[PDB]
RNA sequence: CGAUGUCGGCUCGUCGCAUCCUGGGGCUGAAGAAGGUCCCAAGGGUUGGGCUGUUCGCCCAUUAAAGCGGCACGCGAGCUG
RNA sequence: GAAUGCCGGCAUGAGUAACGAUAAAGAGGGUGAGAAUCCCUCUCGCCGUAAGCCCAAGGGUUCCUACGCAAUGGUCGUCAGCGUAGGGUUAGGCGGGACCUAAGGUGAAGCCGAAAGGCGUAGCCGAAGGGCAGCCGGUUAAUAUUCCGGCCCUUCCCGCAGGUGCGAUGGGGGGACGCUCUAGGCUAGGGGGACCGGAGCCAUGGACGAGCCCGGCCAGAAGCGCAGGGUGGGAGGUAGGCAAAUCCGCCUCCCAACAAGCUCUGCGUGGUGGGGAAGCCCGUACGGGUGACAACCCCCCGAAGCCAGGGAGCCAAGAAAAGCCUCUAAGCACAACCUGCGGGAACCCGUACCGCAAACCGACACAGGUGGGCGGGUGCAAGAGCACUCAGGCGCGCGGGAGAACCCUCGCCAAGGAACUCUGCAAGUUGGCCCCGUAACUUCGGGAGAAGGGGUGCUCCCUGGGGUGAUGAGCCCCGGGGAGCCGCAGUGAACAGGCUCUGGCGACUGUUUACCAAAAACACAGCUCUCUGCGAACUCGUAAGAGGAGGUAUAGGGAGCGACGCUUGCCCGGUGCCGGAAGGUCAAGGGGAGGGGUGCAAGCCCCGAACCGAAGCCCCGGUGAACGGCGGCCGUAACUAUAACGGUCCUAAGGUAGCGAAAUUCCUUGUCGGGUAAGUUCCGACCUGCACGAAAAGCGUAACGACCGGAGCGCUGUCUCGGCGAGGGACCCGGUGAAAUUGAACUGGCCGUGAAGAUGCGGCCUACCCGUGGCAGGACGAAAAGACCCCGUGGAGCUUUACUGCAGCC
RNA sequence: GAGCUAGCCCUGGCCAGGGUGAAGCUGGGGUGAGACCCAGUGGAGGCCCGAACCGGUGGGGGAUGCAAACCCCUCGGAUGA
RNA sequence: UGGUUCGUGGAGCCAUGGGGGAAUCUGGGCGGACCACCGCCUAAGGCUAAGUACUCCGGGUGACCGAUAGCGCACCAGUAC
RNA sequence: AAUGACCC
RNA sequence: CGCGGGGUGGAGCAGCCUGGUAGCUCGUCGGGCUCAUAACCCGAAGGUCGUCGGUUCAAAUCCGGCCCCCGCAACCA
RNA sequence: CCGAGGGUAGGGCCCGUGACUGGGGCGAAGUCGUAACAAGGUAGCUGUACCGGAAGGUGCGGCUGGA
RNA sequence: GUGGGAGAGGGUGGUGGAAUUCCCGGAGUAGCGGUGAAAUGCGCAGAUACCGGGAGGAACGCCGAUGGCGAAGGCAGCCA
């Protein structure tokens, strides 16, 4: 839906808030089963190695639960949805009649108070988990593992998904949220349904504090520098570049493809 | 306006002290080369409890 | 070059005369009045504004006239910037 | 004898500048060898959201007392933060440690690295965070939540007494949390009182009066009372909480739905204890006595604090561990644990004094810098603002006269009102509140405090709401109406926008050159390109490792552009990047036709042609929000002028839209029009654009701006054009007393001359010896071994299709 | 050497008093149901005025200074990047 | 690749990071590419006095200093600051 | 695979 | 003032560097197609190569001096 | 008290004029092209959109006022 | 009102095949595209033509009419 403001101040004229209305009476989390501390940190044993980062909220982390294969067989009642500061989505709050209290990443869809599940078993229904190959070809999914029994790493941003293309062998074909074509492994788990939250694309920040609150510190470009600084830096009242874009530490920036060519991740890959 | 020495117990102790000095050879050598010079004082005192 | 601060303005001046005005004079194609033009003469005088950093210049309203030039393009241990 | 030489000593400027905030002083009396400067008293002035008080840090003997003044103090000094000596810092309850965990540090296992060393789950360390039992008074010259008094607590250990399955570093629960706005009831704190207590006082015209003045409090266990916080009770089933569990969790039934009940805080009250003014008298540097058998009561205002884990809303989604409660395991159930009650035990370190400052950071008794808490009263709409002022603390450690110039800070001014100047720079005008009243334009919020006005004091009368109170008096908040008084003037002092029109740039709040640039630069939401499938790309590291990220394409890195509106044309020839299992070239290696050296030979050893050989390059393509680029010359219409039209050369393609003498226009003050009496600026146009132009974006845009330009009104010492007054210096007297500079000096003008600008040489002219206040023209005056300029086969930062390497990637 | 300065991490603290009045809630109105419109309440905001506090805009002073960045007047921000 | 006078040189010897990879006296290395001859040595384990270096320390001597010299310090100096 | 000066 | 590129029939361009021959397109002229004009088709004409000088057997071409044309440069002060 | 009017301040409507600029009407024999009327030599006309010296072309849908 | 009828009337969800294009494998050569005629273009780096597999979007042939439905604009594979 996203919430929009009147122009009362500049900057509320475009500014732009998400619909916390699946958000369900929940909004504090549940201890036990999370949450963490979570160590904000900029960078590595010393220095910083990703420029920018910084301020913004205090968060805590909810440990989440990316690998359904423990509870095989065992549903859950959906007990809540709520907000989560660290990923774009939103989670599921689910007791499972084992008496555990897991969140998983809240699909699309999801209401609460529904039966969800996981195992070669399970209806297909928006929620489930299953082994990629017994999901039925064409359904979408997320949560993908990318080798069995590793963790669900593909498709869990918000409103993305991947679609089951085909199979072959001990292999199922995926097209993932780039549009890639993966092969990815029968027994991997992935659950049934997009992301949701969709409308996260949608939202405007609006003004500079904004990007502060989610810790993005100001990005200066190299054209702003300096000769020591950046290959963009100098010379005189601006300047075009004078060389092929770059980046710092001076490797190409538009166009140069950076993923290494030997990977043996190679013969399982068919797209862009 | 504000000078640069702004003192404080802790820091200068945990910064200059006689074992800060000895945890790292860098340190190693300051204390022997002050103990060669005849130096009365290796490391410097910092008072209070 | 082990430093002579460099434009313009301001402030204060002072000097040259190849005189802008006033005083004296010759010639005039000088009727008179007003001019032209040369010579004698610097004693005193030589306005206020619009534009530009401006010097200069162009305008506006005047004036007896709105002189030219030197003094480290006079003058920053005097000011401005 | 010179090196702006090195070290030391003493000169010159010079009795000169200064003596550190313009809050301010005067006198009388003491002490003393010696008093503007020390003690005391009286008067005056200054601070008072401090210039008062309480903590933390830092400092470390500066605290208190006695004796002292050589030095230290910008003068004096009998004084001191100074010299000499002696004294002073008391804790189970305050803070820290025999408690906990944060970032981070360290680090067993483990990983890595020529060595040194780098990492690293557990653990340990790490605190203004969590945990934890003291309040009110009295005493010292100097310490007290520490000593003492009164009242009140907490831990251990040993006993008895009564309970129960007790029992872990292990399970769970709890601890436990954001921001903004907030209700109810309280406390802190403050105002009023005809009431209560009190020494006293009638002045100078009047008042012996609900007269003036002073004070009417503090703590306090149990028990109560008033607020408020926490929390459901049962019974079964159970696979989860990494062994167990009665615990938690999940499920299913019953009873509550409430704070009803348990509790737990806060506030009142409480046995009792303590304090208790002015004034008056004293002898202290200061405190003492009395006032007192002090009284110790009623209203009102009232928190930002307390009840606290209260409530509502919002998005950016808000530490951990221990203590604590509960559950059980090993064990043990003569142990053990809980509750009550006795007795006993309760260590270590800090405690002085300064603490917005003369004791801390600034070489100084330095006008600067320094975190937290309290910070009274009156008024002015409010307030921590402003004026005065309690308490308290100061008059800033040189003074006395004088009343020139000139300077600083300040006040006023005839007439004129920007004529000043680069510029209204500066300074004035404006100014609080209430009430009228407000345009273009606009993104519908705004512009707006638009602009422009009027009201503002005091008195008396009438009258409307609330709050606390019983529905009432009072006390306290907001209003309305009518008469009336005074002055030049009523936010009568202090605090408190000058306004408008129109351009440029940037959307906007923000950021920046600490110490000459706050900007039109940076950032910014948003737009696009591109990389990245996750052991991601990328960054750091030799590695291990880590960041990215406990993320996963709506995500992460890199790049440019930079709200938003309308848009962003054409060229892929060159360069970059992307895509091409053909082809050419291509190194080590494979291959050996063939040749060479030695051997009597077997042999041993050398070169070495075909041919098979990667990436890279060449070649074939694509690709512009990739690096980039986007023409010339002649002719032509029935007045001239001009050229819709045409020819021709070249390119990879020849600039579209929209702007345009512009932050861009050389010629140039282009040319018209506008503002002016007059306008190289400014605004509107024209287009001959030296040399705009579409994401190093193009053309616009409401709002915004200590940005930059032009205009007008208002007002003025900016000016014509100055004048006067004020205080702080300047000046004279007493005390203290520097500095850069300095070859030596007995240091005049002119015209000359001289290395070409002479006090010093020539000729002349002038001129008695020496100071004080002033002005700066000269001593090519001081200051800095010129910054600019060249020089040096001097040095650095930076760039690239300079050379040559290296990391990195292939 | 990060006791100055720049950034980030952990844990605390601070921001008087006034304005303006977004959403939402509630009531009324409109419709077939709505959208929407009026009140009232409510208290949003890199919103406004203004102390602390954080700055350093213009001018003047200071220039062997009180000060190797100070002082006066004036000005920017002040619930947020 | 390093070492040696040896900088790729006709480049051996000695050491070694990578690849291949023997022999036990009729076995192996060397005598400066290499081959023949003639010789010299016995690799792939280790220890081993003395002659040699140094002067914190003690002594001796000086065509060495004599307090701006001589050590930074003749003096309570790596102190004061 | 273009064009047909003016008025009548 | 400096630099380096340029003047060829009526128009616009080649031809030069490796000296001897001046060629392309348009236009002009004559004829044809058409009722006529243009388009189209067939034929033809047309160039002191800016001037001055000589180098050569011979100069559009090579070399000097001037003259117009275009473009660049004019910086530190 | 009110009050003609004068003054100051800001709006509203209307009239005139303005460098320059936009298209329009009209004016016997100037320029360029051929769009339409015959299937006008690409059926035309149409709303919208883009592009072009100019008529105009093209895309998309539509109409018979064309076969 | 009761009881019936036809229909491309509308909205939502799902689904079928023919064909075009692109990708992959096979087999296969010297040209294919295109027009008035050509050229641009694609193709010896393996094109066009053919077979097998896959991805994907869009529009529904025959039925079909000079037909039906709707207030017009307009409505067409099938299912609910
Ligand atoms: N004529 C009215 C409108 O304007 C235009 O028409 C105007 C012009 O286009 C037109 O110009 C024509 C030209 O088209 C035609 N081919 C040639 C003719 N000589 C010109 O003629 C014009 O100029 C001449 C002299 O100058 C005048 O005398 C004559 O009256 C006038 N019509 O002249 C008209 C002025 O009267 C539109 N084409 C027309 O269709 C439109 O309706
Ligand atoms: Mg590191
Ligand atoms: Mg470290
Ligand atoms: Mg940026
Ligand atoms: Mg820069
Ligand atoms: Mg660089
Ligand atoms: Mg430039
Ligand atoms: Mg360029
Ligand atoms: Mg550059
Ligand atoms: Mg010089
Ligand atoms: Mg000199
Ligand atoms: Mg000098
Ligand atoms: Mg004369
Ligand atoms: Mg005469
Ligand atoms: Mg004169
Ligand atoms: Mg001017
Ligand atoms: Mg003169
Ligand atoms: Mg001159
Ligand atoms: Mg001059
Ligand atoms: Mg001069
Ligand atoms: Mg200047
Ligand atoms: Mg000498
Ligand atoms: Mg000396
Ligand atoms: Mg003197
Ligand atoms: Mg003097
Ligand atoms: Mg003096
Ligand atoms: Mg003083
Ligand atoms: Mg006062
Ligand atoms: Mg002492
Ligand atoms: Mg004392
Ligand atoms: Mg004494
Ligand atoms: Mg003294
Ligand atoms: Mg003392
Ligand atoms: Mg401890
Ligand atoms: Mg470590
Ligand atoms: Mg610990
Ligand atoms: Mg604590
Ligand atoms: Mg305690
Ligand atoms: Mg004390
Ligand atoms: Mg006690
Ligand atoms: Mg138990
Ligand atoms: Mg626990
Ligand atoms: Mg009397
Ligand atoms: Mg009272
Ligand atoms: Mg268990
Ligand atoms: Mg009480
Ligand atoms: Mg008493
Ligand atoms: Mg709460
Ligand atoms: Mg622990
Ligand atoms: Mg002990
Ligand atoms: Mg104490
Ligand atoms: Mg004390
Ligand atoms: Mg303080
Ligand atoms: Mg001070
Ligand atoms: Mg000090
Ligand atoms: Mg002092
Ligand atoms: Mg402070
Ligand atoms: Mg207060
Ligand atoms: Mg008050
Ligand atoms: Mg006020
Ligand atoms: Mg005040
Ligand atoms: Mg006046
Ligand atoms: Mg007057
Ligand atoms: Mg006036
Ligand atoms: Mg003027
Ligand atoms: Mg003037
Ligand atoms: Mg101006
Ligand atoms: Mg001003
Ligand atoms: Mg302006
Ligand atoms: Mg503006
Ligand atoms: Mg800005
Ligand atoms: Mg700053
Ligand atoms: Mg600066
Ligand atoms: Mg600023
Ligand atoms: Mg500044
Ligand atoms: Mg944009
Ligand atoms: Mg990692
Ligand atoms: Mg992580
Ligand atoms: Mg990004
Ligand atoms: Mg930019
Ligand atoms: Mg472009
Ligand atoms: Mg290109
Ligand atoms: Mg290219
Ligand atoms: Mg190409
Ligand atoms: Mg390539
Ligand atoms: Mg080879
Ligand atoms: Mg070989
Ligand atoms: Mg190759
Ligand atoms: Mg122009
Ligand atoms: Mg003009
Ligand atoms: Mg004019
Ligand atoms: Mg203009
Ligand atoms: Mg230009
Ligand atoms: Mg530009
Ligand atoms: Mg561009
Ligand atoms: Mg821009
Ligand atoms: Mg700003
Ligand atoms: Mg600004
Ligand atoms: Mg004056
Ligand atoms: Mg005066
Ligand atoms: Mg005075
Ligand atoms: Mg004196
Ligand atoms: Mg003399
Ligand atoms: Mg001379
Ligand atoms: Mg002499
Ligand atoms: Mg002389
Ligand atoms: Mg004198
Ligand atoms: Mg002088
Ligand atoms: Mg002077
Ligand atoms: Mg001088
Ligand atoms: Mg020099
Ligand atoms: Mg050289
Ligand atoms: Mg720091
Ligand atoms: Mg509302
Ligand atoms: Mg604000
Ligand atoms: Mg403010
Ligand atoms: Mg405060
Ligand atoms: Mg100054
Ligand atoms: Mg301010
Ligand atoms: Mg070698
Ligand atoms: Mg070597
Ligand atoms: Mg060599
Ligand atoms: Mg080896
Ligand atoms: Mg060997
Ligand atoms: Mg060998
Ligand atoms: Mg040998
Ligand atoms: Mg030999
Ligand atoms: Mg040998
Ligand atoms: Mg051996
Ligand atoms: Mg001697
Ligand atoms: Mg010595
Ligand atoms: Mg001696
Ligand atoms: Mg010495
Ligand atoms: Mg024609
Ligand atoms: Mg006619
Ligand atoms: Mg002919
Ligand atoms: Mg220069
Ligand atoms: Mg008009
Ligand atoms: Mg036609
Ligand atoms: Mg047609
Ligand atoms: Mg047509
Ligand atoms: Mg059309
Ligand atoms: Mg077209
Ligand atoms: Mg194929």
């Amino acid at each position: 839906a996203v919430k929009k403001f009147k122009p009362y101040t500049p900057s509320r004229r475009f500014m732009t808030v998400a619909d916390f209305s699946e958000i369900t009476k929940t909004e504090p989390e549940k201890s036990l089963v999370k949450p963490l501390k979570k160590t904000g940190g900029r960078n590595n044993q010393g220095r910083i190695t990703v420029r920018f980062r910084g301020g913004g909220h205090k968060r805590l982390y909810r440990i989440i639960d990316f690998k359904r294969w423990d509870k095989v067989g065992i549903p859950a009642k959906v007990a809540a949805i709520e907000y989560d500061p660290n990923r774009s989505a939103r989670i599921a709050l689910l007791h499972y009649v084992d008496g555990e209290k897991r969140y998983i990443i809240a699909p699309d869809g999801l209401q609460v108070g529904q039966q969800v599940v996981a195992g070669p078993d399970a209806p297909i229904q928006v929620g489930n988990a299953l082994p990629l190959r017994f999901i039925p070809v064409g359904t979408v999914v997320h949560a993908v593992e990318l080798e069995p029994k590793k963790g669900a790493k593909l498709a869990r941003a918000a409103g993305t998904s991947a679609q089951i293309q085909g199979r072959e062998g001990d292999y199922v074909i995926l097209r993932l949220p780039s549009g890639e074509l993966r092969k990815v492994h029968g027994e991997c788990y992935a659950t049934v349904g997009a992301v949701g939250n969709a409308d996260h694309k949608n939202i405007v920040l609006g003004k500079a504090g904004r990007s502060r609150w989610l810790g993005r510190r100001p990005h200066v470009r190299g054209a702003a520098m300096n000769p020591v600084d950046h290959p963009h830096g100098g010379g005189e009242g601006r300047a075009p570049r004078g060389r092929p874009p770059a980046s710092p530490w001076g490797w190409q920036t538009k166009g140069l493809k950076t993923r290494k060519r030997r990977k043996p991740s190679s013969r399982f890959i068919i797209a862009r | 306006m504000k000078r640069t020495w702004q003192p404080n117990r802790r820091k200068r102790a945990k910064t200059h002290g006689f074992r800060a000095r000895m945890r790292t050879p860098g340190g190693r050598k300051v204390l022997k080369r002050r103990r060669q010079k005849g130096r009365w004082r290796l490391t410097p005192a910092v008072r209070k409890r």
